[PDB]
RNA sequence: UUGGGCUCUGUGGGUGCUUGGCCGCUGGCCAGACCUACUUCAAAGCCACCGGGGGUACCUACCGGUUG
RNA sequence: GGAGUAUGGUCGCAAGGCUGAAAAAUUGACGGAAGGGCACCACCAGGGGUGGAGCCUGCGCGCGCGCUACACUGACAGAGCCAGCGAGUACUCCCUUGGCCGAGAGGCCCGGGUAAACUCUGUCGUGCUGAGGAAUCCCUAGUAAGCGCAAGUCAUCAGCUUGCGUUGAUUACGUCCCUGCCCUUUGUACACACCGCCCGUCGCUACUACCGAUAGAGGAAGUAGGUCUCCGUAGGUGAACCUGCGGAG
């Protein structure tokens, strides 16, 4: 038996797939091989409430929207939303009688 | 496993042994076990049972094989010989027994002919 | 596989007699240990055994761990408790009948992750055979009487104890017409033990709740539809199966869905259906002087 | 042992020791390391090889012997075939480790429980 | 087919692609021959595997001193 | 004497009744639509019980559950040919007419109440000599069902339980359409690839302002860039040399 995994990070570069080749007088690869980044666009940057404007929040599918552009109807839908996923997660006799 | 999303699907069972060499049906209908408890064995994962047909051996199982043409498996077991079936029919349709087709021997510290 | 299963089952006895040795001897090491911490004066043969100083000093860590509960002991169940899904099947005697057949898919239903089977013409050695072949938790008996079923037999493969128990006030699924009754959910129920006191009580909760799924442990307090409760008196544990709406924080309904049983078990066996050549743990005595007197549970 | 008792990083390695050793077999128990230090042995070691545990499982009657029809080369592990007199049978492995394919030794064994095969 | 047979035990080639024997080797020798001369200047360093816990008065390795 | 361990008895507290049975919530309460996965308690092909009559354990006269009977798959005569499980010095269904030998207690003897199946050969032929409604419930491979044989295991079970063997089919083996049940719409892993903000009614919270009694609790709503060399200088510690300035290569 091997051993329990223990979690383990390597980082990876922007620099191509040719950089993480070995050694050889010749890259193999054909011509659009090389101007792939061994990262994909996600890496690089995704829109997120993390990176979000200040006036706007970003949305689930990641698209630009201002609180103040947007309505009150899908402000409530949101909230909704949102919830939805965190659910899934002696005194005077005057002042007495009177 | 799948592969689109990582976590564990089905541990399939039913194998008096360890499981010795597999592959799947070029077309993806069929997996294919071959296992030293004498036996090889067609599971068929796709179908909404998920099925098994059992194909009792010879022997242990060493290694298998499809034909690209998806109907016809071939399995390599101890005794030496091949045997060739045909998937569906699961009949036995071939068999070549190639011990003395085989046989080169005679290492260091081998102290038989 | 069967070289296999006899190696490891085997290795378990013998394990077993090895830590009858080790906590004999452990008695006397924890009395030490306390010691040190306390400086309360000691027994003077453990003062001064020289391999029992020694091996405390090495062997330390284990009696503090099992203080913090860290470990889970040894066990037949310890493998493989909460990680992966007990898949169960019931099965009846040989020539079974309808009634029978009837209540034996009531419990399979109550069960979540289940299957019945035709028992048929089947020797049962090959039973236990289909067994370490699949891979399976339990086994489980029915006996019936004349229509009414009178004892299970739950084993717990591929190696483990079996209870065998009578049942009596029984009630079946099949008596309630279905104009009223329904299908009931396959939801994953909730377990809850009434009364089991003695470390047999331990041993008795932990062959059943063991059948039964993992839940899920985020909001299982608060999720959940059904829940199943085992409470005993006067070693006939009888067993339920409700389901329930919570109509407030303060209030619940319940309702009673499967069937009623009472059961006595009546053998432990550290020691699988077949082998009756197997060590028995616990059997009910009877025609003893005191029997009637004593309870366990 | 030396490390204090109350560490992570020593339960961890007082159970991964153990029970590696364990299925290495050379072992008894799986909860003592004062039975790793007075008890883990080369005696132990030779005792889980080949022969000697092939005269455990009762392949044949005395450990010289065995050695004699392993070097021949009846014994198989696995699926491959056994030269090697010390190739140490881990305890997953003692369940496996049985006759060759074409061994006068095997049908002698179905001569006398009479089955001889001879397909 | 005008003896047959088993078993044992030797020798010889084979079981890996064919360039000679020997010696102080650009030559000689296989019958061998001559046999002891000649010299400017010791050295660069490192590493170099004995099973574990344990004691250490004496020996040793090292490190730091002390008189002569 | 000391240290533990028990065991019982003593003592003090606990042991003074504005009282007379039947919430939490920035997290919560409840839906709905779509999409998936499943199941002889779903669909579909069939099969098979019970439910008709008799017997009776059981359960509450009722009720099923088991056993029996009910005819073409017939009856009679032969012939042949097959199992598996079981070994405690242990095993019996009566109870009775007589008689024997038993002074008496008995023991005798005579009377009365290692398989079915299956194959083949040949003889006769539907002949009270009638296979179970509506309902309901179960079943997908050595399974439905048939057939016997044995055991009798500290609970249950002889009005039967449980084993072992024997012969062994049809029929779907797909689909979420009906019925349902579960699970998605959060997380738990990243490449290619694709998807692209589900919807409802209220709660709780902050704020805003309103209303009306006595600063005040209430009611009611919304919002969230000069290096190197050389030279001429001034100072330094002087031959030299250093520093700084100013000029040439």
């Amino acid at each position: 038996k091997p051993k329990p995994p223990a979690p383990t990070l390597t980082v990876v570069s922007d620099v191509a797939t040719v950089a993480m080749e070995d050694a050889q007088p010749a890259t193999a690869q054909g011509v659009a091989g090389g101007e792939t980044s061994m990262i994909a666009p996600q890496e690089v940057y995704a829109p997120s409430k993390d990176t979000a404007e200040k006036g706007e929040v970003v949305t689930k599918a990641g698209i630009p929207i201002a609180k103040q552009e947007m309505s009150r109807e899908e402000k409530l839908r949101r909230r909704r939303r949102e919830k939805e996923r965190i659910r899934k997660a002696v005194q005077s006799s005057g002042a007495y009688k009177l | 496993w799948s592969v689109q999303t990582g976590q564990l699907l089905d541990r399939l069972s039913g194998h008096e042994g360890p499981v010795s060499s597999l592959a799947f049906a070029p077309d993806g209908s069929v997996l294919v076990s071959g296992s030293w408890d004498r036996t090889a064995r067609i599971w068929s994962i796709f179908s909404r049972t998920q099925t098994s047909e059992p194909l009792q051996l010879q022997s242990d199982v060493l290694d298998v094989a499809f034909r690209p043409d998806s109907k016809q498996i071939a399995i390599s077991t101890l005794d030496g010989q091949l045997t060739f079936w045909s998937v569906s029919e699961a009949q036995q349709v071939s068999g070549v027994d190639g011990r003395r087709d085989v046989s080169g021997g005679r290492r260091i510290t081998d102290r038989r002919t | 596989m069967l070289r296999k299963q006899a190696r490891q089952r085997r290795d378990y006895l013998y394990r077993r007699a090895l830590l009858l040795r080790d906590a004999e001897i452990a008695e006397k090491r924890a009395k030490l240990r306390a010691a040190l911490a306390s400086g309360k004066p000691l027994d003077p043969k453990i003062a001064n055994d020289k391999e029992l100083r020694k091996d405390f000093d090495y062997d330390v860590s284990r009696d503090i761990a099992k203080e913090q509960g860290e470990i889970d002991i040894d066990d037949e169940y310890s493998e493989l408790s909460g990680i992966v899904d007990p898949r169960v099947l019931v099965t009846t005697s040989r020539d079974p009948s309808s009634r029978l057949m009837a209540f034996s898919k009531e419990i399979r239903l109550m069960f979540p992750t289940a299957i019945r089977l035709n028992r048929g013409n089947l020797i049962l050695p090959d039973l236990v055979m289909s067994a370490q072949r699949e891979r399976l938790s339990d086994i489980i008996l029915l006996h019936e009487h004349r229509g009414t079923p009178t004892a299970i037999t739950i084993s717990h493969f591929p190696h483990g104890p079996t209870l065998m128990a009578s049942l009596h006030n029984v009630v079946l699924r099949a008596d309630i017409p279905k104009s009223i009754k329904g299908t009931v959910s396959e939801s994953y129920p909730h377990l809850i033990f009434e009364g089991f006191r003695t470390p047999l009580g331990q041993r008795v909760v932990k062959i059943l709740k063991h059948l039964f799924p993992p839940r899920d442990p985020t909001n299982n307090a608060k999720s959940g539809n059904r829940v199943i409760t085992f409470v005993n008196q006067d070693d006939c544990i009888e067993v339920r199966h409700h389901v329930y709406v919570r109509t407030n924080y303060n209030s619940v309904e319940l309702s009673e869905v499967g069937p009623r049983f009472t059961m006595r078990p009546f053998s432990i066996t550290m020691g699988t259906l077949e082998n009756k050549d197997a060590d028995v743990e616990w059997h009910l005595s009877q025609y003893t002087r005191t029997g009637r007197k004593k309870n366990y549970f | 042992s030396l490390l204090p008792p109350d560490n992570e990083v020593r339960r961890k390695h007082e159970t991964l020791l153990l029970d590696k050793l364990y299925d290495m077999g050379i072992l008894s128990t799986k909860a003592k390391l004062s039975a790793v230090e007075h008890n883990v042995t080369v005696s132990a070691f030779a005792r889980r090889r080949l022969p000697v545990v092939m005269t455990r499982l009762r392949m044949a009657e005395t450990v010289q012997a065995a050695t004699k029809l392993i070097e021949q080369g009846h014994v198989r592990v696995g699926v491959e075939e056994v030269r090697d007199p010390a190739f140490l049978v881990t305890r997953n492995m003692e369940d496996f480790v049985t006759w060759t394919v074409g061994s006068k030794i095997k049908q002698n064994i179905m001569k006398y429980r009479d089955k001889l095969d001879d397909f």
